């Protein structure tokens, strides 16, 4: 599912 | 005896100071009765559980997409199993270890909360009971972490290789370990696999409740256990 800050989170 | 794929997971596990120190020292940075306290432990702890999950192995292969499937599916069982092993090592008779070190005494926490928190408590502290029985140690501690996190019943995932080989070489080395380690035991790796569809339980129907209380304005004000709630 789509989720901006978990994917950021995951990302950084 | 170790297996090797056990010394691997274990090699991926946070440290447990710098992790109790941060948090701590967010909140002491940070009106909030102890129902929101505990709602910030575990926003706080979800932070740490995204970075622990992140650079561990196997995880780290996966792509973006497949790596918030999984957390999406598991956060709640995390932080349920995460609080349960706490108290199996760190707690005892009438209190609870929180992630900053705190300990509260359960009737604090308790009495101040109606029957369906309550309930979850106390479902959760007959699990910490159950666990210490079976002598569950950090070996075992760090398998379950990962049955959780690589779940076979999570839809749509890219790499659902990966996901279904590491759910079954965990699982492999699991039985191994407890067979080796604990012989007089003879059933420990069943009685170990029986908690995770009772954690799988408690987290749905604390997630149930953190939706109501967020609905009912009860929850503080938060940047990632609403996101996840929403999950
Ligand atoms: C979906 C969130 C699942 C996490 C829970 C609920 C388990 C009953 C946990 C806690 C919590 C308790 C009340 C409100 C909000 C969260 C925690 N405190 C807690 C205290 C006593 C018993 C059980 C849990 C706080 C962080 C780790 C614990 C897991």
């Amino acid at each position: 599912k789509e989720n901006a800050l978990l994917r950021y989170l995951l990302d950084k | 005896s170790i297996p090797h794929l056990i010394l691997e997971l274990l090699k991926c596990e946070p440290d447990e100071p710098q992790v109790q120190a941060k948090i701590m020292a967010y909140l002491q940075q940070e009106k909030l009765s102890t129902f929101g306290l505990m709602c910030k432990m575990a926003d706080q702890t979800l932070f740490s559980i995204v970075e622990w999950a992140r650079s561990s192995i196997f995880f780290r292969e996966l792509k973006v997409d497949d790596q918030m499937k999984l957390l999406q599916n598991c956060w709640s069982e995390l932080l349920i199993l995460d609080h349960i092993y706490r108290q199996v090592v760190h707690g005892k008779e009438g209190s609870i270890f929180l992630v900053t070190g705190q300990q509260v005494d359960y009737s604090i926490i308790a009495s101040q909360a109606g029957a369906t928190l309550n309930n979850l408590m106390s479902h959760a502290q007959e699990l910490v009971a159950k666990l210490r029985s079976l002598q569950f140690d950090q070996r075992e501690f760090v398998c379950l972490k990962f049955l959780v996190l690589f779940s076979l019943d999570v839809k749509n995932l890219e790499n659902f290789q990966l996901v279904e080989g590491v759910q079954e070489q965990v699982n492999a080395a699991l039985l191994d370990y407890t067979m080796c380690n604990y012989p007089q035991q003879t059933e420990k790796f069943g009685q170990l696999l029986l908690r995770l569809p009772e954690i799988r339980a408690i987290s749905m129907q604390a997630e149930e409740y953190l939706y109501y209380k967020h609905l009912n304005g009860d929850v503080p004000y938060n940047n990632l256990l609403i996101e996840m709630l929403h999950a």
